[PDB]
Formats: C-alpha cells, sequence, structure tokens
RNA sequence: CUAAGGGUCGGGUACGAUCAACUUA
RNA sequence: UCUUAAGGUAGCCAAAUGCCUCGUCAUCUAAUUAGUGACGCGCAUGAAUGGAUUAACGAGAUUCCCACUGUCCCUAUCUAC
RNA sequence: UAUCUGGUUGAUCCUGCCAGUAGUCAUAUGCUUGUCUCAAAGAUUAAGCCAUGCAUGUCUAAGUAUAAGCAAUUUAUACAGUGAAACUGCGAAUGGCUCAUUAAAUCAGUUAUCGUUUAUUUGAUAGUUCCUUUACUACAUGGUAUAACUGUGGUAAUUCUAGAGCUAAUACAUGCUUAAAAUCUCGACCCUUUGGAAGAGAUGUAUUUAUUAGAUAAAAAAUCAAUGUCUUCGGACUCUUUGAUGAUUCAUAAUAACUUUUCGAAUCGCAUGGCCUUGUGCUGGCGAUGGUUCAUUCAAAUUUCUGCCCUAUCAACUUUCGAUGGUAGGAUAGUGGCCUACCAUGGUUUCAACGGGUAACGGGGAAUAAGGGUUCGAUUCCGGAGAGGGAGCCUGAGAAACGGCUACC
RNA sequence: GUCGGAUUUCCAACGGGGCCUUUCCUUCUGGCUAACCUUGAGCUUGGCGAACCAGGACUUUUACUUUGAAAAAAUUAGAGUGUUCAAAGCAGGCGUAUUGCUCGAAUAUAUUAGCAUGGAAUAAUAGAAUAGGAC
RNA sequence: ACCCACUCGGCACCUUACGAGAAAUCAAAGUCUUUGGGUUCUGGGGGGAGUAUGGUCGCAAGGCUGAAACUUAAAGGAAUU
RNA sequence: CGCCCGUCGCUAGUACCGAUUGAAUGGCUUAGUGAGGCCUCAGGAUCUGCUUAGAGAAGGGGGCAACUCCAUCUCAGAGCGGAGAAUUUGGACAAACUUGGUCAUUUAGAGGAACUAAAAGUCGUAACAAGGUUUCCGUAGGUGAACCUGCGGAAGGAUCAUU
RNA sequence: GACCCUUAAC
C-alpha cells in the first residue's frame, strides 16, 4: 500500500536506486483523515503493537484555550477560514492542525461575563467581591473583543484530527492574531 | 547444522618431485627406520617445518620478551619431554639445528628396536 | 534574513507564549538553549527575530553523535549549506594515501553568517531533511 | 526476522559460558530476565555444567520442578532463567549458597557463600528518576526498581538488597579511592580500586584503576562496579580475588600450588 | 472558484485608498 | 597474335539506357512479366555530348505497409435538380 | 619450504613467451566391493517442475467437560479421578531451506534515538469508578447469537456448511462496593465595619493550551491609587521548594479543560487456621491467570562516520510526476520529500558522478605465502532477501507471513 | 650477604623524572591552608598552591605517535592435556582399597576513520604591516 | 682586431673506461637486488591488427580513440663463426 | 641450386559488411485498460424493551352499565435507547494491451570484402649483398601482382673522413 | 648494357 521508505526515492547525487526488498509492513502509510466537520465521526485505527490511532471525519465540536486568560472550553467548530498548507483546505473546510477556524464564541463570553463581568464600552456580594480583584485585567486586547459582537473567536487548532481523533486549539491572540489578520483581510 | 569438526593436514609434499639426492636419502631413512611410506617423512619434515617457524619467528623477537620466555619456554619443554633434542642445554639452540633423524629415532617403532624387545625395526 | 514571517504560516518558537495581557520591555520572549559540548551560544541566536525550528540554539533539535568540520562549497540553499570534508583514505597494498572529499549537507541557522570558503562546525542531530543530519554550530569567519 | 529470536546457535552463545563445539548444535538460549543475553548465565548451563548436579537438560528441569534451587530467594521454575553478575543462588539440600561472580579470566566462577552473606546482593545503579507522583526510584543493574531511594545516591554508585524486602540497606558512592569490580571488557574479572575518572564530555567515560599488584588500567564507566571501600569488600571476593595473573606467572603458580 | 503577471502621488531626516486589461496555470 | 587516333578508365547498371528477357539469385506474397537488393563478356552504360552521389524540395515514374473506406463481395436506401 | 628447468641458434648472450613443476575444505572424471577414526554431499546448469508420505502444535493443583467415554460412593448428590472433542489462551513471525535479486544497496566495524518500545521475562506500581452521584438502596454477587454434543440433511468431490435445545465472557450500556485528609471552585446566616459558617461539588489513570513550574555565583538600601494566610498604624521580612543530562519544551508536578466509558480483578487452584453473644458473620495463608502504567529484558525501525569488483568502447547526471532545500500540513510507532500545497535551478560529478557488466548476497573466513601480494568465499557462524512471478492484505506485540489469505500472470 | 649459582655505593648506554641556565605546563574563587627562616627536645599551637580540589568563552587546524576501553564465536597462531599415537576434543588429575578433593577450558593490532595530565621530529593556505596587535 | 689566463651559458668533440649495459655502446644509457630526488607518458610473446558493430574531428584525403573471433612456438634484439 | 613477397586458382575454417524495417525471447511508459485488497460516501438483508384500554377460553375490592403501574400464539405512526451481511456508490496501493527504447559470443541472409591454414597449383621476383633502381618513413597518384613514381624526411647506409 | 627461378619425395 502507501510506503514512507525512502527506497523508492532517487539518490541524492540522482542516481536511480534498484528494488531491494518488497515493502514492509513497517514503513507502511495510510489515507488521510481529510476531517469534515458536522455529526462526528470518529473510526478506530489499529496501529503497530495494539496502540489504537482514532482518525477523525466530519467532527463538529473542539476543546479551545484562552491562553492569556488561562481557560479552555468545548466548542463547535463553524469553519475553517485559512490553511497556510493549501487553499482547497479552506474551500472544503477541511480540518487539520493549524488551520484557522472561527469557533462559537459563546462559553468564553459567557465565562467572561461569570469572572470579569465588566462593561464593553463606556450583583451578588460573593460576586461583586471577586469582580473587585479580577479588575483592571478585563481589557485583553481590542483586536479580539472586536470578535466577540460577530459571536466567532478566530482561532489555530494545534491538535491533529486524524491522528488523536479530536480538533482542539487555542483562541488567536496578540502578534499572531494580526499576521492572520493581515492575510485574512489582505486584498 | 552442528560446529563444523576442525582438521589439518599433518606432512607436506616436496616442491621438486625427482630429486635424486632427496629421494635417496629418504628411501635410505625408511629402510634405517623401517618406514612404509614416504610421507611418514613427509610428516615429521613437516612438523619440524612448524617448529622451525614457531622458534624462528620467536627468534626475532628481542631477549626477555614476554612472548618468547614463554612461548620459547613451552616449545622446549615439549621437544624435551619427547625427547628430540639434547636435555642438557638452556639455550634455545637446538631447535632450530634439529633434523629430521632426531625426531624418528624418537618413534616406538625404533624405541623398542633399540630396547632389545625387537631385535629389528621391521620386526619392531 | 530580511523578514521574519515571510511564510504562509505565522512563525513561532512552539510552546513560548507572550501573555498579550502583560506589557514590558523586550515583550516577545525568545527561548534558547546551550547545545553543550563547550558550544557558545551566538548572541545573534539569543536576541535574533529568526525562528528556525532547525536551529541548534532556537529550535528543537538537540546535537549528539558525530562532530565534524569542513569547508563551505556551496551557500545557495536556503537556511542549508554544502561543507566539503576532505581526508586521505589509505591504500595499504602501496602503502600511501589518496586524497578523498565527502559533501555534507547541514543545516545553517541564520544565527551564522557564512560564505563559501568558510570553516564551520557541525554537529549530528536527527535526520532535518532527506540529506542532512547535521547542523552549523560554529564558524571560522569573523 | 519478522519477529524475535528464541533459538541460540553454539558458537553464538557468549563464550564465557564455557561450551563446548559437539554434542548439540544448539546453546541455551537465556530467556528474558533481569540480566542481558550476553552477560547473564541461564540455570541450565550452570547446574548442569558448572556443578555436575545432572547430565543433561531434562534432568535440570527435574531439578527445578521441584523448587529445589531459588535465586535472590525466588525459585524460577524455568530451564533459562538468566541469572547473572552478583546474583544469590541458594540450594537448599544440605543449604548450599551461590553468587554468581566473575573469576580472573573473565567467566562466572562458582562460589561458595554462607546464609548471612547469601541474604544481600550488591546493585549498582544503572539511572535515577522519579516516576509517576512525584516518587523516586533506582534502575539497578538486575532491573530492580526500588523506590524513595536515599537522595544522597546517583548513577553509578552501589546499593545492598536484602533479598527478602526490596529496599536499600546501605549504598556506596563512585568516587577515586573506592574498591571496584570489573563487569565487561577485557578487564573482566578484575577488582580496581578507583584512581581517578576522566570525563570526555559527550560520551563514555573512562576510568582508571589500579589493584593490590600495583597494575593499573583503564576500563569504560559502564564496565565498572563498585563493591566497597578501601580494605574490606561489601561480598566476598572470588578465590584470586581478581588480580590478573600473567600467563609466565600463572604458569608457575600452576607448577607450584598445583 | 484560486493563483500569477499592471498603471497613476504629498517625502519631518518603506508607506496607502484609488483606478485598469486580457493572457496564462 | 591481328589491329586502332585512342581501344571505355573511375564509376554505374536488365537503370527512364539489356535485344535475348517474364535474365539469375535473394527478398517481398498463398501465388508477383510488378517493386527492392545483388550479380554478370553491358544488343547499345560511362565521365561538363558530363559520371557517380546527394540532404531538402516536387499537383513528376513507380513498389510496399499502417490507417481508411461501397473500389469490390453485392447491392440497398435517401435528398435536391 | 627467499630454488627453478625444457623449447627460437651452426653456436652464444638476451627479450619474451609457451611448456614443465608444487598446492587447492576446487570441481569433475578414469582406474576399485578387504582396514580404524572423521566427514562434505542437487551450490555451479534449472529461485526449474513436482507423484507420494512426513515437516506445528499445544495443558497444568490451578480458564471451560453432565463425552449418553473408562473406572472400589462413605475424603467424588453441585462437581471434586482420568479423560477424547470443542471453546478460550498461547504458538505457528522461532526453526529449517535457498542465494534469485542486490554495487554505498546489503554488509562490516554494532555511532544515535534528546527520532520511535512494552508475546513476553524481571522489578515496581491503581482506598478515588451508588457518573440519573450527602444509599431516594443487587456485589452474602443483573442475561444473550452461537462450539462441542443429539438430530432424517445437501454435494461426485474439500480440513465445505446456517437449517432444531446448555457452557467462559474475559464478546457486549455488562457492572458495584473502601467517607479519606488536603487543596481548588462556587456559595441560600445578620447593617458588614481584615465579614466570617457549615453547604454544594471537583481533584485516580488513559488523549491539546498555558505555567507560579521545572530555579540557582558575591554585598547593603528606595518607590508602589484599590493597605501582606500575624502583631501595639516604623517587629522577622525569617531554612522559604526545586531531580537529572554535555545539552532539551527532559523526568515529573500543578492549572483550565477535553476523552466519543482505556484501565482501575464479578476469574482460578490448594489450604478450612484461629477471639467470639454458632453467623462466612472478625480476619483468614500460599499461590495461578492479571488487563492498565513505569522501569527492565528479549527485540524492531530508522544513518551513512569510513570502507565495495570491472567498465569512459558510459562525461555529464538528477527532467509535470520530487530532483536539492524552505514553510505548513497529511501519513507514520516515530525522524525524514515519506507524501501533498512554492521559490530558486538547487543536488552529484575526472577525488569518476551517472550509465553499462557482474559466469556479484555481504562479512567472519578459504586456498596459496620469504616479505609484500593474487585468487576465492552458494555453503556449518552473523546479517540480508525470498517461498513459481508480481501485487495487496487479515490476524497478531511482532508478517506485507506464503507448510496464512486475496487477485492477476 | 635475596636457591654445582651472584650483595644500588672505585667504572653500566642509566631508559625516565624534576630544578636552574632570559625558558612560561593558562591564574585566579574558598568552606580544605600542600613543596616557603610564620618553628615546644639529637623537626612546627598564624601566611604563597598541583605527589591536593567543583568557579574562564580560551588545551591554532591537522597528518604522523607510543599507549590501548575492542578482531562475537568458530577459524588462524598458540598454552596445557595418558583421543593407544595422530587428525581431533576440551578435557581431565589425584584416593586412608572406604571415604573425597582439585587444575582447566590461558594468551595473541596478518583492513581501515573516536580516547590518550607524558609525544611537536617530520610537513602546510595560522597569528602583529595602510596595526584592527599584545599586556 | 689578435695572444695568454680565467669564468658563466651553449653546440659538440678521443677509446668494449671506474660505473652501466644482452651487447652494440654510453660524458649518461652512471650514482640501479647495497634496489626510493620530483614528475608526465608508454609497453607486457608473434600474428590477426592499428583491422571499428562505435564515437569524434576533417570539405575530402584521412586523423584521434580502438577490439574480438581465430591462429601460432616461437617472432624478435646484439654478438660470434 | 639460400631465403623470400603478393595477386590469382582449388579446399577448409573464423570473423566482418550486407537489401531483407523477424535480432519471435529478455525491464518501464509523463499511453490505454483498472483483477483484488484497504480507506471512504452510502446501502441495508438480518432483531433488545417484545409497555397500545382490541381479544364475553385465568381466581381479581362492589348488587359484572368498558373502575386495575395486567393476557395468549394478533401485535406499537411511542420519536427512542442498537449491532449489522450482499451491494466498486469515490479515492489510494496496484494491476487486465496487434503498440516506441535498450541488449548477457548472444540466432537468418542473396551478395561483397578480408584473414588464417592446408596445398607436390599458376604468374612473376618486391625484400635480405650496392639484392642488381640502396633501403625505410609520411603523403599523393598510378599499375595484373608483388610494386613503380613525384615531394619532403631518416640512416636502421653502401659515407662517422678533404685543402 | 642485360642476369628470372630452384625437393613433396625420409
Amino acid at each position: 500500500g502507501i510506503s514512507r521508505d525512502s527506497r523508492h526515492k532517487r539518490s541524492a547525487t540522482g542516481a536511480k536506486r534498484a528494488q531491494f526488498r518488497k515493502k514492509r509492513k513497517f514503513e507502511l502509510g495510510r489515507q488521510p483523515a481529510n476531517t469534515k466537520i458536522g455529526a462526528k465521526r470518529i473510526h478506530s485505527v489499529r496501529t503497530r503493537g495494539g496502540n489504537k490511532k482514532y482518525r477523525a471525519l466530519r467532527i463538529e465540536t473542539g476543546n479551545f484555550s484562552w491562553a492569556s486568560e488561562g481557560i479552555s472550553k468545548k466548542t463547535r467548530i463553524a469553519g475553517v477560514v485559512y490553511h497556510p498548507s493549501n487553499n482547497e483546505l479552506v474551500r472544503t473546510n477541511t480540518l487539520t492542525k493549524a488551520a484557522i477556524v472561527q469557533i462559537d464564541a459563546t462559553p468564553f463570553r459567557q465565562w467572561f461575563e461569570a469572572h470579569y463581568g465588566q462593561t464593553l464600552g463606556k450583583k451578588s456580594k460573593n460576586a461583586e467581591r471577586k469582580w473587585a480583584a479580577r479588575a483592571a485585567s478585563a481589557k485583553i486586547e481590542s483586536s479580539v473583543e472586536s470578535q466577540f459582537s460577530a459571536g466567532r473567536l478566530y482561532a489555530c487548532i494545534s491538535s491533529r484530527p486524524g491522528q488523536s481523533g479530536r480538533c482542539d486549539g487555542y483562541i488567536l491572540e496578540g502578534e499572531e492574531l494580526a499576521f492572520y489578520l493581515r492575510r485574512l483581510t489582505a486584498k | 547444522p552442528r560446529a563444523p569438526r576442525t582438521y589439518s593436514k599433518t606432512y607436506s609434499t616436496p616442491k621438486r618431485p625427482y630429486e635424486s639426492s632427496r629421494l635417496d636419502a629418504e628411501l635410505k631413512l625408511a629402510g634405517e627406520f623401517g618406514l612404509k611410506n614416504k610421507k611418514e617423512i613427509y610428516r615429521i619434515s613437516f612438523q619440524l617445518s612448524k617448529i622451525r617457524r614457531a622458534a624462528r619467528d620467536l627468534l626475532t623477537r628481542d631477549e626477555k620478551d614476554p612472548k618468547r620466555l614463554f612461548e620459547g619456554n613451552a616449545l622446549i619443554r615439549r621437544l624435551v619431554r619427547v625427547g628430540v633434542l639434547s636435555e642438557d642445554k638452556k639455550k634455545l639452540d637446538y631447535v632450530l639445528a634439529l633434523k629430521v633423524e632426531d625426531f624418528l629415532e624418537r618413534r616406538l617403532q625404533t624405541q623398542v628396536y633399540k630396547l632389545g624387545l625387537a631385535k629389528s625395526v621391521h620386526h619392531a | 534574513e530580511l523578514t521574519v514571517q515571510s511564510e504562509r504560516a505565522f512563525q513561532k518558537q512552539p510552546h513560548i507564549f507572550n501573555n498579550p495581557k502583560v506589557k514590558t520591555s523586550k515583550r516577545t520572549k525568545r527561548w534558547y538553549k546551550n547545545a553543550g559540548l563547550g558550544f557558545k551560544t551566538p548572541k545573534t541566536a539569543i536576541e535574533g527575530s529568526y525562528i528556525d525550528k532547525k536551529c541548534p540554539f532556537t529550535g528543537l533539535v538537540s546535537i549528539r553523535g558525530k562532530i565534524l568540520t569542513g569547508t563551505v562549497v556551496s551557500t545557495k540553499m536556503h537556511r542549508t549549506i554544502v561543507i566539503r570534508r576532505a581526508y586521505l583514505h589509505y591504500i595499504p597494498k602501496y602503502n600511501r594515501y589518496e586524497k578523498r572529499h565527502k559533501n555534507v549537507p547541514v543545516h545553517v541557522s541564520p544565527a551564522f553568517r557564512v560564505q563559501v570558503g568558510d570553516i564551520v562546525t557541525v554537529g549530528q542531530c536527527r535526520p532535518i531533511s532527506k540529506t542532512v543530519r547535521f547542523n552549523v554550530v560554529k564558524v571560522s569567519a569573523a | 526476522a519478522r519477529g524475535p529470536k528464541k533459538h541460540l546457535k553454539r558458537l553464538a552463545a557468549p563464550h564465557h559460558w564455557l561450551l563446548d563445539k559437539l554434542s548439540g548444535c544448539y546453546a541455551p538460549r537465556p530467556s528474558a530476565g533481569p540480566h542481558k543475553l550476553r552477560e547473564s548465565l541461564p540455570l541450565i548451563v550452570f547446574l548442569r555444567n558448572r556443578l555436575k548436579y545432572a547430565l543433561n537438560g531434562r534432568e535440570v528441569k527435574a531439578i527445578l520442578m521441584q523448587r529445589h534451587v531459588k535465586v535472590d530467594g525466588k525459585v524460577r521454575t524455568d530451564t533459562t532463567y538468566p541469572a547473572g553478575f552478583m546474583d544469590v543462588i541458594t540450594l537448599d539440600a544440605t543449604n548450599e549458597n551461590f553468587r554468581l561472580v566473575y573469576d580472573v579470566k573473565g567467566r562466572f566462577a562458582v562460589h561458595r557463600i554462607t546464609d548471612e552473606e547469601a541474604s544481600y546482593k550488591l546493585g549498582k545503579v544503572k539511572k535515577v528518576q522519579l516516576g509517576k507522583k512525584g516518587v523516586p526510584y533506582v534502575v539497578t543493574h538486575d532491573g530492580r526498581t526500588i523506590r524513595y531511594p536515599d537522595p544522597n545516591i546517583k548513577v553509578n554508585d552501589t546499593v545492598k538488597i536484602d533479598l527478602a524486602s526490596g529496599k536499600i540497606t546501605d549504598f556506596i558512592k563512585f568516587d577515586a579511592g573506592k574498591l571496584v569490580y570489573v563487569t565487561g571488557g577485557r578487564n573482566l574479572g578484575r577488582i580496581g580500586t578507583i584512581v581517578h575518572k576522566e570525563r570526555h564530555d559527550g560520551g563514555f567515560d573512562l576510568v582508571h584503576i589500579k589493584d593490590s599488584l600495583d597494575n593499573t588500567f583503564v576500563t569504560r564507566l559502564n564496565n565498572v562496579f563498585v563493591i566497597g571501600e578501601q580494605g574490606k569488600p561489601y561480598i566476598s571476593l572470588p578465590k584470586g580475588k581478581g588480580i590478573k595473573l600473567s600467563i609466565a606467572e600463572e604458569r608457575d603458580r600452576r607448577r607450584a600450588q598445583q
């Protein structure tokens, strides 16, 4: 089947190599998951040594982290808007590692309200006590809050859905968000 | 498979077959000692070759070399034990001068001849 | 060596987080390591901006195994150079030697400036590309 | 080979087992166990060839099947359990006790140790780590894992076990001027008394050792087993005390003290 | 659907909206 | 040996030049007065009355093959005038 | 055992071959049925084709037997002996054979894995599992398609097969019981004056972020809008916790979380000892088999550091479609153009690349030797490859297995 | 005077080591205080350092040393051994006649790249030349 | 411009001469079995044969590179008579 | 009266050129066609609650006009709590063809042109002596054959030599 | 001046 050996590759001098052995099991490859969105479907793959591996197709939700806030929550994925490897992955809405995606932004927004509770723009007693201590920290970044009006957060996914069966990621932040915003809104 | 059983030759044929001086001496040797073959002389000269080769390599090494101090003494004790070279030497001398006549003089065919129980090498 | 973010993907050191909440001088904290074996981490690597995941100092490769020196015969690949290792091979029959060379392609971090003619030290790393197993860790040019 | 080998030809077994060329074509493959393949002595070749308590592997299995032999206190009812260096094995018939030790020439000698001596064994710590839950542990040369070691002990030290529990009763550090055993290399079986260790940052630390006869030699660090301080070793040494007599003086000692 | 390929300015000592046509892949 | 001013050289050929002739051998075919290759005492080849060759070119002679087909086996049918 | 000798001339000295000579774990063959030990043996041609018969099966005190199998009951009226089958488990990936392919490719010296392990062995290690949750309540312990076996079967035929009724589940939503203590998160009691309660939960292991983490060479002082687990609004500002490597984002913590239940023993044998208000009720001892994780062992995969015969009658080679490098992803057990999305012509080459040949598997070695060498090495050991030729794959820890399967030739 | 037998001082090439001769084998952290006229009986109750020590990016670059941490076994060379000898094999040997004990299974770069406080003789594109040099 | 004496460089010049060589002979053809200053090219019995299935240069003539089958006991060098 | 060269003729052998587009065999196509596995989009034979007031053939508190978490063998549009064979319904590994390229003396061929040998053959006599024109080299032309001739060169010459 | 040749037959 799909092989990972170097024996079929031309040598560094350019010489074509003669066949030395048949394809071996330990040097095999497999077909990609090509993970899509919707109605989660993960097929188990048996690998070397037992060692089950979960191949995600058509995944719905994912656990995404807000690094500057130290929080992560389960959240469905709207779709991928940018992929460095190939633009067809964006068009097909394929979920592979490092894909830029938009997430629901709602569990973060509702956590932001129940953790900081500050007013965008211009309560219990134990709530207000924790509110005061957590003040002077609810002004993270305009480029992030502007995404909360539309209810969608730009994010990277850092897990490998075809390997672990999971779509996990983090919200785009800081200079990284400005880099991809520049490419996303580029003419 | 089981480990191979090693084997080695014991005799060596002379380079030039029809040597009048060598042919006469070897058949002269067989008569005086009652040997049945020339191979019985070839092996003794082959055995002597391994001995002269051993002492020659040892003697190229310097005096008080641990190799010849151990290997030379061992060769002396083995050769003295079998009586080929004289026992009143301690100088690693006779080994390179050992002649063919010395080895087959110590064979039992002639050993029982001169011990008086045989009366002839052929009778022995 | 002109732009860090000249790529389609954002270039960064993995798991090295600069919190946008905090705001101090030298904001973008850069991770580096000592390669060991007495090699000195260049100043260009400590306060450089390049990312180079294959850099021996600011990347995720570790130097271990053979350490070699050679003369740079090529610099026309991006972050990769070819060094020439000239040696003498003994032919016992003639009791003398013949000149032999091997080209080894090694990775050169933007922490170093390398041109053809320099003498570099390379340390073995895990396979970095199809042909590369070595990383430049020292350059004999000023 | 598509998978692990299970046979071991003769001429491919380790030389120190003292096996002959003929009378069979398979040498006893030591199973997986505390000691490596090459640096181990199978119980089959010990009980049979070392002592002649048995004439063949069938009859060693008869010896084994009745739980008479036990190494480190545990029975080991199998033909090819790899008993290795410094392992203590016991034959409860007449209370015969054995410590698998190296002789001068690099082979596993046969000891006779007492009961209080057979209680303890010496293990060289191969590495020091902490496992799950922050619990520290040390891996010995025979694959034992001992949780909660003394924090003072590092790699290349020697801990002594009690073989009735898994704890470390005592230990000895690695430094200059400590009695050591050579386990491997061409200096196998020589007792060393460390004088210096040169590092070579990046691989194969070398140690210089001189025995009682003022003969110095160098061996890799992985071949050094510390066994005590100056004077008293922690274990009973074999006959000859690992002094490496030369062939000339071994020839003399064989002649006089037959 | 995507990519590539152009024209027009105010300089305290690398910057942008404009605007524009059919050739390729 | 007789004879010519000289007795056709280098080449080429059953050639658009060979009568005999459908020359002989080979190849091509099931079968070839065709074609090609080759060969000789060439009716009557042959050197600017130019010889031999020759890439490219040709509504120029010719032979074969693949393709293709109503040229044919074996005709049938349709349209306009 | 550092030899040479014959042959060109009428004769001589040479050059130079031919021939002789000796060996051959080099083969064949010629000439022979009377000796001891030892021993190669369908490699060369045909990795050609195979009739037949064997070459992988497997049980303990201890996973299942009511065999309608054979057998003295009072230790065998639940079974407790032996025991054909069948299930389950393990093994069949070892072994053995052969040398076709294969020319930096195998291989050899066994560098590295800080680039990936866990039939197994050995050692260690899981008080966290009423997940419809302060018992509103089975663990003195919730079931089932089907094997054996009984039963008229079908087919010429095969180690072909559902057709009617029990077992191990370990097969499946299979599924409980062990508060602990500490920390963290949120908080249902009155005008609080640093508010302070119980209360509700979470925190075992198995899969992304971010980190006070994972530190560290040697001295005394200033300043923090929202007032330091303490004090009399100027006292101590006090060991403060920190393991390894040459080196790490290492080991291992801890914090959001995520996990479509991974595991976290409803299993088995022998032993029935003992305080008791006679109930398995308080506890029982050896063990067998465990499924997880860590280490260990046996292994596997992956590189070129250097090294390979002849050939220029092979000088240029690498040509959407990889061909050197970059970035990212996918795949993989894992690294890696291994594969997928771009520039630059990147990489190799007279120090011989790339082609061609090999009556080429590599090596340990063999024969032959004054010293240097030359030739050989199918073959007892090691490594590789293959199972008529290709290709693909299931199971399994491990195979691209062929005395496993699938397909084409 | 260290056994048919031998003692360094009236003699060997001494192979090597350290110190002076401009000569130098990088010098400084301190809990150790080392060779130094800081000293209790013919020898230390205050100090200068390698027969002792962790704290410097820096032992020009190499080839060629000697030295060996290593040719898997088998094989080869080779030690011992009463296979009857030998090829071979790794065995065996010896008793209080009757108990038991004991030696072995050594040891050796026939091709080439890592380490080596001791080796710079041999042989090169290394340093300070419009000083950018050293202390 | 000649003559003597030097000297450097050059063309050369008298011997079977220490040495070398098979000898012819050799101011190098010596310092070479007492075998090593540096370096390039070429040969390995005679013939087939400097004959291409090839390649390359040349207008051509040809140059350069360059076999095998097969067949031989010699071919050859320098002397002597 | 030695030796000795070439053409030509007869035999034999070896190799070469050569129309014939067979070198029929022997590794892959940036050509075609896709066996079979594997992944995947679907597909759905096959069965757990067999819970819905049917069912004057089961006792049911009352003085039988549908009052009870109930009935066979008939079954529920209770969504719903589930596995799952045949079925290329796309890919990827890779395979099902009178077709270009190359080759381990590697096998045909009219004819052509060499070489070698044998040979009691024909023609001359080119070379070896100044070989009767010294020989030889390179080159060009010519001629039955050796060979001759032109031009330049060599001595390996038949001259180491002239005033 | 001209001058070619020479056994298969021990």
